[PDB]
This record gives C-alpha cells, structure tokens and sequence, in this order.
C-alpha cells in the first residue's frame, strides 16, 4: 500500500555527491598511480562489483587506503568516480578506451555496455 | 512528486 | 557532453538498501526508546536535516549511537527509515500522525508535505 | 536505457 517519492533516489545521490564535494564523511582513499579519490565506501560498493568484493572481505573493509593496478588511467576512474556519484557519463573520443578498460576492472557492466555501442557505431 | 509505485 | 544512465540512482539505492539488510559497513544504531536501527550515516545525512546537522558537528559525527526524543515513535521511524532506503512511504490511517511528527523532527520536507495533503483529504 | 540529460 506505499505511494513513491519519484525523485526521492536521484535527490539521495545528488545530496551524497555534495558530501564527496565537502568531504564530509568519506572514509577511503582510492590511489591511481600518482593521483587521489577521496570517496564514500557504501557508495562505492553499490556501484562496482569490484569495490563491492573488496569492501565485503573481512580484512579489507577495514583499509582507509585502496591502491588500484597501475595499469588503471586516472582520468578514466575520475570520470567513473563521477558516474557514481551522478549518473552521468563523461564520455569522448578521447577517453572512451581508458573508460571502458576502468570499467571493465571496475565490474560496472552497464558502462562496459554503452562503451563497446558507442565503439562499434564508429566501426 | 508522489505517485502509486 | 555527457550521457545518463536513467535507472542509475535507483539501482543504487537498491544497492544500499541491500548493504542496510545484510549490515554490511552500516556505522550508526538509531534509538527510539526500546528500539535500534542500524543504518548508514552517509545515507540518513541524504534523507534528513536533523541527520544532516548532527553528523556535519565536530563532536557528534563521532558517535556511533544516537538517541532520538522519547516522544518518538519507533514504527513511525522505522517506516521513515524504510522511505530514505527506497523511495516508498508506507502512509497508513494508523499510522500518518506518527509518521508526519516523525517526519517533522527528522526535517524531511517532502514526507511532511504529502502527510498534510492526506490529513487534508479526510477533512 | 542510456539518454542524454
Ligand atoms: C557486477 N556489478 C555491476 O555491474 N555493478 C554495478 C555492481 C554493483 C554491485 N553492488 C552491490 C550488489 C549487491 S547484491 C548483487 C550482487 C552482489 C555481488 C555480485 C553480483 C551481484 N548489494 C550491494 N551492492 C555488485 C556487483 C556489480
Ligand atoms: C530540510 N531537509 C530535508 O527536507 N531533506 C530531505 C534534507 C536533506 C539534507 N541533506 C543534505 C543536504 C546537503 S546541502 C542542502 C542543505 C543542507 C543543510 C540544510 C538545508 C539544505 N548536502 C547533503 N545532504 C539536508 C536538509 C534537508
């Protein structure tokens, strides 16, 4: 017998994207190489298959640091850093292969989805 | 907004 | 430039809701007299500005038990804590008044509004 | 679903 808020979800992750933007409550530092994301982990988790596995180990939901393989583009996890927190896909020439590598790694599979549409309509 | 779900 | 994923901030809303019922990184417990409920800070701050304002405080954001007013009712905010995990307000004639002065102490503006408008309609 | 917002 519930009614629905209808923007209820979109107005949650615009409100946790003004705490990321705040730093308010982030509690794990991602490292990509050289660079630093400063993140939520719940957030995190229920967005990337990989993050949820890692945050769901016993000894490594406990890490305030995570190091990804130095193989990762930050400017590709910054623009799924982005996603996460928004909906919204900075995608370009440019930075669609280290995107789709990111998320491939990431486990996010509607991004690896919309990356290899978007490749093959320029083939 | 409210709506049935 | 970018692109949008439509059903994104609702999937991860799901995806919290289900960290919530498996009590995975869940860092808060909410009393309401008798009662407990473990929840997310990160998410309870989204959904509430009397959340927003204790755990934005330099001494509050510490805790992780928080005691609500006796005069609240626990399955007025159980019903509350299940909308901010999923969008859906389980609004009933036995319980909209607890649910509407719940809503009025946690700040939830939207909640409070659809309360009124359905005390109006049976006036 | 994908759309442009
Ligand atoms: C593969 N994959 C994605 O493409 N995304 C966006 C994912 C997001 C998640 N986060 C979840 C899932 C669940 S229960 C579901 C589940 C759990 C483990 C494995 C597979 C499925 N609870 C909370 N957070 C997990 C995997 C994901
Ligand atoms: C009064 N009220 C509601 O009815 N809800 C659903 C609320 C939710 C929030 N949570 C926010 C707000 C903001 S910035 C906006 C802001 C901040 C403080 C005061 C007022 C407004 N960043 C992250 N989480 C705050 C107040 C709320």
């Amino acid at each position: 017998s519930c009614i629905q808020f209808t923007r209820h979800a979109s107005d949650v992750l615009l409100n946790l994207n003004r705490l990321r933007s705040r730093d308010i409550l982030t509690d794990v530092v991602i490292v990509v190489s050289r660079e630093q994301f400063r993140a939520h982990k719940t957030v995190l988790m229920a967005c990337s298959g990989l993050f949820y596995s890692i945050f769901t180990d016993q000894l490594k939901c406990n890490l305030s640091v995570i190091n990804l393989d130095p193989e990762i583009n930050p400017e590709g996890f910054c623009i799924l850093l982005d996603f996460m927190y928004t909906s919204r896909l900075n995608l370009r020439e440019g930075n669609i292969m280290a995107v789709m590598a990111t998320a491939m790694y990431l486990q996010m599979e509607h991004v690896v989805d919309t990356c290899r549409k978007f490749i093959k309509a320029s083939e | 907004a409210w709506v049935i779900p």
